[PDB]
């Protein structure tokens, strides 16, 4: 009760800036924010902290050891003309983009940054402060609610910066600045209490580098291994329907680690920096109490995972102390900021290879089972139960019930009601009835519009299902008679990741470009496109996205819409990043009723094979079509594949007896070089002579364009093999 | 001591599931094959008193392309070699190339520890084949194969004797791993006498930063004493048993061993674990005899 | 006691056949399932699973004593030559096959041919219209030798029935030549011909006399 007031005092520290930018009034943002909050809320301790945010005010002191003195130190940590672009301060100086303070919604179209808005300032807006005052009528902030306000504070103020001044401090949004400044304030309260003294919370840091030099923070991180080995790998093909429930099983498992660890130590949601895909960055304090909590937590979290699961799932923590003087003031060397992450990521590669120890490894080698009955799904024999043709065990048994629970909007975390995911916790799927509702509920893609009295600590994750999984063979073929009864699998993954996070924002000696806030907004800006915008862009298509994370995705379905979605998703990423981050993937078709293990592994080998040239390459249906991706939508998909659809569609049956041979001539070029060129002049005359006389007017430029594309470049010869292959798969059978 | 060069062509070596396959295979596949075929010849009791003689051991399947290959050291090098410091993106993108590497050359066993990173040579590509059954509801299955190329061969190091050379003479015409009832295992044994003057650092006495291979397995009397301050990686190797008098073929217990190329600190002992789930007239033997390299 | 009988011969294809392979990546110049080839080179090869799945079916219909229904459970007198996952007397297969690789490339390029696989135009008649579904197949060329080696080994107990085992193997080789080996062989696509049928020993523990 006493320590929870500091968390809510740092969130609304700039609540008066929105009213000032909307209503014309010559008052400071720190003075009008305390008066507007006291009118509707009957508080006093949290109201004094708003007035005591800066250092040039001192309203007759009023308080010796008040908590309003540590809010100025933590404010400079998270800090350092509409809205500066995040990707603009990366790389070289290209174009100057600016955002627009709109309303963040899933159904709404994304507002890409461009150079056509108002470079002056904001103006007179009323679509932001109206929604805040409407839901402002809330009861006293206590322990019963935690994320009842953070889920809405970042769902509308995500396009509003904080402290519009100069250019260095402008790209940080107010929704992220107010959330990050609350994490550093909790570390100061834990550092001043674990030691011994308490009168320091006043005015004793006369030197500029006094408290900033002393290390009083901690950077925690983990690496949940066993994501692609448990979801992609499978035994039989009967687990295709429950594959979506398998992806959501490990998705909430990574979020449970962030919830069980922060609540046990005594923190909130502010001590979080993007949790998802088995990678996160937790912030703590450099105290002896916080170290003893993570050591006991990692020993108990891996205890129950050894009985039910095996050696596939493993979590290895990684701590690393640092100082606050590495992201502000002096020390502008890139090695100073990179040393913070090297103190924690180095042990990650050392702890994953040193998992179990004594009196643990010999437990699995004991031996006590003697039965021949397996689920034939994940290769595990532990507490089986009857089901259908086979006998499902217990690991993959809960996925059948959870597969039908996807339609439920809420996910109630229970103790032992279904399939347990933690030490003494569980997870089920039911809503619109509330049979019990223990604590900490989680939903999916819940932005604005739909908002009421729910109170749930949730996150953001993609979820979209078309029509089952094992039936896309019929959706790929039309009613007339075109297409095949197959399907393709694409794995869009982000290429470069070491830059724009470690040391890549440096371009001028003036700005440091090493503030943690500048590096934290990079993951938040891209998470909205790879985890939220995926569901909106995959609409009105015959596919279903699975595991929509910020790293690698898994889109399965008919290739009639996957090809039109992979090349289209990259176009929206270039405009969002101003063409500064490359992208690579790979589309590969497969057969029907096939094991998903090799079906998801063969499509992954093309990802590594598409990097032998440099970085901006692509791998098509096979490993031989190594292009640059950009040469597809601008040449192949532009004036090559489309040109055949209206300059050859008039010829059918008899006219479709020449493409199958021209493809073979394009391959036999090394051994048959000059001889193959002479044979090409004969096939160009057989099609023109064997047709109608009136139809010859349409076939007048395809002969010259096809011959020029054969003797010009070695890489251009492979482009004709892709255009002739996609045309046969279009109309056939 | 004595290497047995042998090349493969369109083979199969699964790891976990029948549909999946890897380029190499664990060391327990060779030991579990010569014992199974020893009873069909008429000398099963002769080889039982030979494997438990300390000096008798086997090695994993190491590539051979104009020179013997050795696995990469796990955990080596440490955080001291950066290899041409230019940018944080160029150093981080080249560190994963060594992680995906499988085997190193015989001449790069000393230069890799000083500071050198390069991409592994393309040995072979993973190709799959499809099969079905017409008179059974039209069902089908998918299996993977291993087609070597660019003169990709293997070799196994064992002890020279007047009994081991005759047992392996029939293995080249009987299959080895994978779908044996098709022809996915036939090879040719290339016998040799002089191995190589550089690959003679195989010792089992002194402990001077050794490296255990062929999936190590410590003894109960020496587990944590040699596990502290080391580099390893737990794997997985199991499957249904293959007997001729069970009418059920019980499942063998899991034996989570290590990987080929783990670096510890001291010298192990090596034992033979017996896998007996319920009851069997024989005894499922296992290799678990790791060697050591001086590095 | 323990011998290794190898049946080395050369399969001569007197008629171009068609066996559906995996996906379409090595031969995308067709409309149906192409012929499997080599993933490294570009030589049409045939897997060894088609030799066992076809010879066992055509042989278990004359040397049987009960109407079959499921594999590995019909005619015990010949089940020990292929495989059985039910009987305890035998499990392994004493007839190891091998993928027949096309070794005719040493003298094929000197004559100058088209390539390796041709395209044949086929269709159907619905007895109500003209041409329906203009599809096409991909057959194999004529005159192409292969390397077929059948491995046979005894296991001590194989004593008072070795002479009877050669009668079934020799009859099964000549029976495959009088039947198609491939897909859609009802019109005459398969029909192989085992040329130079000889048998030799490698380990050396059994004399050769029943050559032919
Ligand atoms: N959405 C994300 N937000 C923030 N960080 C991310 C995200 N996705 C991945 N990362 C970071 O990327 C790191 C893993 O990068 P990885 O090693 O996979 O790149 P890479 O495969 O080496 O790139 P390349 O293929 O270009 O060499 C993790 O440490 C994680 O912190």
């Amino acid at each position: 009760k006493e320590k929870i007031d500091l968390f809510y005092g740092a969130l609304l520290h700039d609540i008066g800036k929105v009213i000032q930018r909307a209503t014309g009034e010559r008052k400071k943002h720190a003075l009008v924010g305390a008066d507007w909050f006291d009118e509707i809320a009957d508080n006093q301790v949290i109201s004094d902290q708003i007035r005591y945010h800066m250092a040039n005010y001192q309203s007759d002191k009023l308080g010796n050891d008040h908590l309003a003195y540590i809010t100025y130190i933590a404010d400079n940590i998270a800090s350092g003309t509409n809205q500066a672009d995040i990707f603009n301060v990366f790389g070289a100086q290209t174009d100057k983009r600016y955002f627009k303070p709109t309303v963040l919604n899933l159904k709404s179209k994304p507002n890409f940054a461009s150079a056509t808005y108002e470079p002056f300032s904001k103006g007179d807006y009323a679509a932001i402060a109206t929604r805040i005052k409407n839901e402002l009528a809330e009861f006293e902030f206590n322990q019963a609610q935690i994320d009842s306000l953070l889920n809405l504070f970042e769902a509308i103020l995500s396009f509003v910066p904080s402290s519009t001044n100069s250019k260095e401090i402008a790209d940080i949004s107010l929704a992220e600045h107010s959330r990050l400044t609350a994490a550093f304030a909790l570390a100061i309260y834990d550092y001043l209490e674990d030691k011994g003294r308490h009168n320091y919370k006043e005015d004793l840091f006369t030197k500029a580098s006094a408290f900033y030099e002393e290390e009083a923070f901690l950077l925690a991180s983990f690496d949940l291994s066993g994501i692609q080995d448990f979801i992609y790998n499978i035994a039989t093909s009967g687990a295709a329907k429950q594959l979506k429930a398998r992806s959501l099983y490990l998705d909430f498992m990574s979020e449970y680690i962030a919830d069980s660890l922060l609540d046990k130590l005594g923190l909130n949601r502010a001590n979080l920096l993007y949790v998802g895909g088995g990678h996160a960055y937790f912030v703590l304090a450099n105290t002896e109490k916080t170290v003893e909590t993570l050591v006991q937590f990692e020993k108990d979290f891996n205890q129950f995972l050894l009985a039910n699961f095996q050696t596939r799932l493993y979590v290895a923590f990684g701590w690393g102390s640092f100082a606050a003087k590495d992201i502000m003031s002096e020390l502008n060397s890139p090695e100073s900021y990179r040393q913070i992450y090297q103190k924690a990521s180095r042990m990650i590669s050392e702890k994953k290879i040193s998992r179990y120890d004594y009196r643990t490894l010999m437990l699995l080698n004991r031996g006590g089972k003697s039965s021949e009955r397996e689920c034939e799904i994940c290769h595990s024999v532990e507490n089986l139960v009857s089901y259908h043709d086979q006998k499902v065990c217990d690991i993959c048994r809960g996925l059948y019930q959870f597969s039908k629970e996807i339609a439920h909007d809420h996910f109630i975390i229970t103790e032992n009601e279904g399939l347990p995911i933690g030490p003494n916790a569980c997870l089920k799927g039911v809503a619109f009835e509330k049979l019990s509702q223990e604590s900490f509920s989680r939903v999916y893609v819940k932005n604005d519009y739909k908002a009421g009295t729910i109170k749930a600590t949730h996150v953001f994750v993609g979820d979209y299902q078309c029509d089952e999984i094992h039936k896309y063979a019929a959706l790929s073929k039309n009613e007339d008679g075109l297409g095949i009864k197959r399907l393709a699998v694409v794995r869009l993954d982000v290429d470069d990741l070491g830059a724009a996070f470690m040391a890549g924002f440096s371009r001028q000696g003036n700005g440091q470009y090493s503030t943690l806030s500048r590096s934290a907004t990079f993951s938040r800006s891209m998470s909205l496109f790879f985890k939220v915008y995926i569901n909106q862009f995959a609409s009105d298509k015959k596919l279903s996205i699975i595991y929509a994370g910020g790293d690698d995705v898994f889109a399965i379905g008919s290739w009639q819409d996957i090809i039109a979605f992979t090349v289209e998703l990259r176009q929206n990423f270039i405009k969002w990043t101003n063409g500064k981050l490359t992208l690579s993937a790979g589309i590969g078709l497969f057969a029907d009723k096939t094991p998903i293990s090799l079906m998801a592994h063969q499509t992954g080998e093309l990802e590594e094979a598409a990097k032998g040239n440099e970085k901006d390459s692509i791998s098509l249906f096979s490993s031989d079509y190594t292009f640059k991706f950009d040469r597809f939508i601008t040449n192949v998909y532009d004036d090559k594949l489309e040109q055949i659809r209206y300059f050859f569609n008039h010829q059918d049956e008899r006219g479709k007896n020449f493409i199958y041979k021209l493809i073979e001539l394009l391959r036999n070029y090394e051994s048959e070089e000059k001889m193959n060129v002479a044979r090409l002049a004969y096939y160009l005359t057989r099609l023109e002579e064997l047709t109608d006389k009136d139809e010859r007017d349409k076939f007048k430029q395809f002969k010259k364009l096809f011959f020029k594309w054969y003797t010009n470049n070695e890489s251009d010869r492979k482009e004709a093999e892709l255009a002739l292959l996609l045309y046969v798969y279009e109309i056939r059978k | 001591y004595k290497l047995y060069i042998m090349t493969f062509q369109n083979a199969h070596f699964g790891s976990g599931t029948l549909d999946s396959s890897k380029l190499t295979f664990s060391a327990d596949r060779i030991f579990s094959a010569l014992v199974l075929e020893s009873l069909k010849m008429g000398k099963l009791d002769a080889f039982l008193a030979e494997a438990n003689q300390d000096k008798f051991t086997l090695t994993d399947a190491f590539p051979f392309q104009f020179g013997p290959f050795l696995p990469k050291p796990i955990g080596y090098p440490k955080h001291d070699q950066i290899d041409q410091s230019v940018d944080v993106k160029e150093v981080r993108r080249q560190a994963k190339l060594s992680k995906k590497l499988q085997f190193l050359a015989l001449e790069n066993v000393d230069d890799y520890l000083n500071g050198e990173l390069f991409e592994n040579e393309e040995h072979a590509v993973i190709d799959t084949v499809t099969k079905n059954q017409p008179h059974k509801d039209g069902n089908l299955y998918q299996v993977a194969t291993t087609r070597f190329s660019n003169d990709t061969s293997l070799y196994v190091i064992a002890n020279e004797s007047d009994l081991l050379n005759e047992l392996m003479s029939s293995l080249q015409y009987s299959g080895l791993g994978g779908k044996r009832s098709s022809g996915f295992g036939r090879f040719e044994l290339d016998i040799q006498n002089i191995p190589l003057e550089l690959s003679d650092r195989l010792t089992k006495n002194h402990s001077d930063k050794v490296m255990s291979l062929t999936t190590a397995l410590p003894v109960d009397a020496d587990l944590e004493e040699a596990m502290e301050d080391g580099h390893y990686l737990l794997t997985k190797s199991s499957g249904f048993a293959f007997s001729h008098a069970t009418n059920e073929n019980y499942r063998k217990q899991d034996l989570y061993k290590f990987a080929s190329g783990s670096t510890f600190s001291k010298t192990f002992e090596g034992q033979i674990v017996d896998v007996r789930p319920l009851d069997f007239p024989h005894a499922v033997l296992n290799y678990a005899k790791p060697l050591f390299f001086k590095l | 006691t323990f011998a290794k009988i190898k049946f080395s011969a050369q399969i001569r294809l007197e008629t171009g056949l068609h066996i559906g392979g995996s996906d379409a990546f090595a031969a995308i110049g067709a409309i149906d399932s192409p012929v499997i080839k080599d993933p490294i080179t570009n030589i049409p090869i045939i897997p060894g699973s088609s030799l066992k799945g076809k010879m066992r079916t055509l042989l278990a219909k004359v040397y049987n004593e009960k109407v079959a229904e499921k594999p590995s459970d019909d005619s015990d007198i010949l089940s020990r030559l292929f495989g059985n996952s039910k009987d305890k007397r035998f499990k392994m297969g004493r007839l190891i096959f091998r993928d027949a690789f096309l070794s005719n490339a040493d003298e094929l390029d000197s004559l100058g041919v088209r390539s390796y696989t041709e395209v044949k135009f086929e269709n159907t008649i619905d007895r109500i219209t003209a041409e329906a579904n203009p599809r096409q197949i991909e057959r194999a060329i004529r005159n192409s030798t292969f390397d077929f080696e059948l491995i046979y080994e005894i296991t001590d107990e194989n004593e008072n029935q070795v002479e009877e085992d050669f009668k079934v193997i020799r009859d099964g080789l000549k029976l495959l030549e009088l039947d198609y080996l491939g897909g859609s062989g009802s019109r005459g696509y398969g029909k192989v011909a085992f040329e130079k049928l000889k048998a030799t020993t490698v380990f050396g523990n059994y004399d050769v006399k029943t050559l032919n």
